[PDB]
């Protein structure tokens, strides 16, 4: 994923 | 002064905190923090993976802290300072790729 990547990312 | 410099360096990029992680002498599981300079200055949690099968990297937890709440690299997870979440990601991953700069790195 771009940015900072995040721990959620499902719908 | 929150910590003092084991997962967290003062204002650092990410230009730097992948330098000074592989360029510190210390081992993976280094989650260093700084302040974000994507935003107005919102915090970060940079942490050093190096592997035995690519060579040393960093990756990076930008920290944002809700002014309804507290502080949070993942909305799953906030809490009230960045010494407090620092604190439950040191006995706990927190969500993230793992907990924060290891107490023990010796």
């Amino acid at each position: 994923e771009p940015q900072y990547e995040e721990i959620p990312i499902y719908l | 002064s929150i910590q003092a410099e084991e997962w967290y360096f003062g204002k650092l990029g990410r230009k730097d905190a992948e330098r000074q992680l592989l360029s510190f002498g210390n081992p993976r599981g280094t989650f260093l923090i700084r302040e974000s300079e994507t935003t107005k200055g919102a915090y970060s949690l940079s942490i050093r993976d190096w592997d035995d099968m690519k060579g040393d990297h960093v990756k990076h937890y930008k920290i944002r802290k809700l002014d309804n709440g507290g502080y949070y690299i993942t909305t799953r997870a906030q809490f009230e300072t960045l010494q407090q979440l620092v604190q439950h990601y040191s006995e706990r991953a927190a969500g993230l790729s793992s907990r924060l700069v290891v107490p023990s790195h010796k």
